């Protein structure tokens, strides 16, 4: 997911917001 | 934009983007 | 051991300590 | 929580273990 | 969202936000 | 500038966009 | 000396070396 | 746990783990 | 330039000063 | 040693303590 | 040039400056 | 030491050279 992806591929800060609480 | 973020850099982006709210860091294992 | 760890600094101590299991950062609480 | 115990306070590597998921 | 970002911290928020276009950091101003 | 608006003040990811070249 | 500096690390070196003056971050695209 | 730590990240881990005591950074050359 | 280089190859802090203002 | 290893391979914070003074 | 550098910040200025020879960080002293 | 000269004080890249092993 998140980590896999943000590292392996690329990820925007919008996707990142799915991680706050 | 898009960001290529690994290890500790991933967690700074999360510290910033959620700021206030807080967050969960769950890498796959 | 025993330091003052504020803002991003604490999230970074968290990734080092925790590593693979990861963590939750719930400041509200 | 973590902030108080650690930013206002002081805490060791020992206490951060409590926030490891 | 809304944080206190000082010294190097702000330059790092800048790289994440800005990414590829990049930025200017003109504190004098 | 940025410092005041952001270090003395508070500002959001929104406002940092103004310094993207 | 010489430094091998990428991504956000590049920008910290710039935050430090120009400090006060400020700077432009212009990656090629 | 185990940590894969390079360059400046190595030195943060050392800043944290020794905190107070201080430390020596001696890379091989 | 700067970025390309500092990353790809190597770069000294003296070259870095060409970036302040 | 330390650096070589912590980077090349993997290293725990316990090994890291051998570096303070 | 001339900045305020505290905690981890100073250890990072140290790695950039020093590079390959490395450094000692003896705060006690 | 370093802290005083640099965190309380102010110091330049020049003075950090004194702590390069
Ligand atoms: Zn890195
Ligand atoms: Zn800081």
């Amino acid at each position: 997911g998140i980590v896999e992806q943000c590292c392996a591929s690329v990820c925007s800060l919008y996707q990142l917001e799915n991680y706050c609480n | 934009v898009n960001q290529h973020l690994c290890g500790s850099h991933l967690v700074e982006a999360l510290y910033l983007v959620c700021g206030e709210r807080g967050f969960f860091y769950t890498p796959k294992a």
